[PDB]
């Protein structure tokens, strides 16, 4: 985004070593538990009914795996994350109706399942640099709403 | 919380609206997806175009909403207790989203009622809105 | 901002009828007196007490000239804010300590009290290229903060 | 409103802090310092240094205050009185920061708690946090 070639370093170096299978279907889990009502698309996922519901859903896992699968796509266009997500913000809009709060909301999660996962590594410093990604994908998934 | 004041204000100024109450609320809603145009993806199955009837049915609903809480200040929880868990179970409406209308509800009334419309009565008003959310949302989670 | 030029004709014309000193003054003192906090900056403007003592204070309205007249000015440089406002931005983070959602207040309030000025006039989409409008100078006044 | 799941989840979690408290206090804000430089508008008389001492003795009061809160659990707006006082009156913080204070405060209980930082804990947590900056601004207007 306004990156900084450190911030983009630790930024880059610390999701090499993320498994984007098990922190995509985590962070949407959680997002799912922590605020009930984005549940609201995800109604022909199941039962959503409890935490371990949630947690446990495939459908949920597999769609977190996808979301986090192109999330990790734009890691490599930091310098247009709006070009890079014209074609998806969208389809969020024009297709899933989907308030783009939601991806305020993902970011947050995201950033906690970072920390909980790196603990140690996840510095004060290095979560900076990651509110920085976040907030550009929220804008740039959200700027196509019209 | 709403002080004896701020509940003289808001009965006095929501008084004025009388029966123009619906379509202050049809006219509301259009600013508002006029100016926050994300507020739009909670109405994928409306007609959004100027004069729409849908938008005006929806206006008077909200209308009516407001109406009844003012009518109930002193038990507002109670009062809106049915659309507290309609909005919390089926709508499920970000919160975020009540801010926007709440403030294009104060512009609304602000270019209805400019005798009405003191620093004092805006204070007391938007207070009001506020509360009106907090209960909107308290069964969220 | 993403104001198309029918949207810049319909600011620029309102803005016309607009009396700066007299809005501003209102403007500011509504800003005080809906959101008290906001007061924290103004301790040596005396009596703020009540809305009375807000409205009519002569500290208040001459203050309320300033800040609008410094918005007036933004508005004949819509195209560069963040240039125009650079300067602002740095004396009211590094000076003034003013958190920058006090400037998105602000803007919010302008809205009702041109509402409240124009009546009819104040059309569903004149308001819309204003929330534009205010958004625009509440970022470019936040923008040097660090 | 807290579940009594959530309470008890709270006060597990709260429960394994212990004696870091005061620790986990200072890297919050730091953590919030960095990541919502707005934040630092209202701290202009502190050495935001890392391992400043007023980082570090404030981030004790905040624990402590956390502390006293999940003690009172239950009778929170009783507990935290004085705290809403000041904060209304004298610091008159914008409401906006209490959610990134709260949020750099769960980014740091998970990277402390690895087993504790559950998604239903995670969810009280959160719920818990909302609920004190609720009543810390109660009293702004
Ligand atoms: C990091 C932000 C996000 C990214 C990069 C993202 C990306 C994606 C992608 C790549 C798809 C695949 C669909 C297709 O190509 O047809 C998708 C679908 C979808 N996303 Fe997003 N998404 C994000 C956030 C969200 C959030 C926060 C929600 C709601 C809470 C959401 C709701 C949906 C839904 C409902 C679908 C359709 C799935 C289906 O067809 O079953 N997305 N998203
Ligand atoms: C204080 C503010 C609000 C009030 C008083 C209010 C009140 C109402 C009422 C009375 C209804 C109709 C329920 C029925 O059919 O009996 C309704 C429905 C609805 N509201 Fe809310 N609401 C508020 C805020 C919001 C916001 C901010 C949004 C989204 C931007 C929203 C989205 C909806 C939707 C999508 C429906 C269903 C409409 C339909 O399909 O007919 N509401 N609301
Ligand atoms: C549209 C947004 C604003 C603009 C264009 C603006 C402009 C100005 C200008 C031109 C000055 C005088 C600069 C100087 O002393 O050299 C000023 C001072 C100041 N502004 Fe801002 N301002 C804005 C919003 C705000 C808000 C919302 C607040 C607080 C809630 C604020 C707080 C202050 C304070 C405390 C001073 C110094 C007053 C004194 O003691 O002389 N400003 N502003
Ligand atoms: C989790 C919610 C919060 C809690 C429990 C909390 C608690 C406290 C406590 C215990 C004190 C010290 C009171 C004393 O000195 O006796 C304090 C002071 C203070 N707080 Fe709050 N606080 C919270 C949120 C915030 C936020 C979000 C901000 C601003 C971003 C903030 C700004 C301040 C400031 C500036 C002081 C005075 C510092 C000094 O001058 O020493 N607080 N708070």
């Amino acid at each position: 985004v306004h990156l900084t070639p450190e911030e983009k370093s630790a930024v880059t170096a610390l999701w090499g070593k993320v498994n984007v299978d098990e922190v995509g279907g985590e962070a949407l889990g959680r997002l799912l538990v922590v605020y009930p009502w984005t549940q609201r698309f995800f109604e022909s996922f199941g039962d959503l009914s409890t935490p371990d519901a949630v947690m446990g859903n495939p459908k949920v896992k597999a769609h977190g795996k996808k979301v986090l699968g192109a999330f990790s796509d734009g890691l490599a266009h930091l310098d247009n994350l709006k070009g890079t997500f014209a074609t998806l913000s969208e389809l969020h809009c024009d297709k899933l109706h989907v308030d783009p709060e939601n991806f305020r909301l993902l970011g947050n999660v995201l950033v906690c399942v970072l920390a909980h996962h790196f603990g140690k590594e996840f510095t004060p410093p290095v979560q900076a640099a990651y509110q920085k990604v976040v907030a550009g994908v929220a804008n740039a998934l959200a700027h196509k709403y019209h | 919380v709403l002080s004896p004041a701020d509940k003289t204000n808001v009965k006095a100024a929501w008084g004025k609206v009388g029966a123009h109450a619906g379509e202050y609320g049809a006219e509301a809603l259009e600013r508002m997806f006029l100016s926050f145009p994300t507020t739009k993806t909670y109405f994928p199955h409306f007609d959004l175009s100027h004069g729409s009837a849908q938008v005006k049915g929806h206006g008077k609903k909200v209308a009516d909403a407001l109406t009844n809480a003012v009518a109930h200040v002193d038990d507002m929880p109670n009062a809106l207790s049915a659309l507290s868990d309609l909005h919390a179970h089926k709508l499920r409406v970000d919160p975020v989203n009540f801010k926007l209308l709440s403030h294009c509800l104060l512009v609304t009334l602000a270019a209805h009622l400019p005798a009405e419309f003191t620093p004092a009565v805006h204070a007391s008003l938007d207070k009001f809105l506020a509360s009106v959310s907090t209960v909107l949302t308290s069964k969220y989670r």
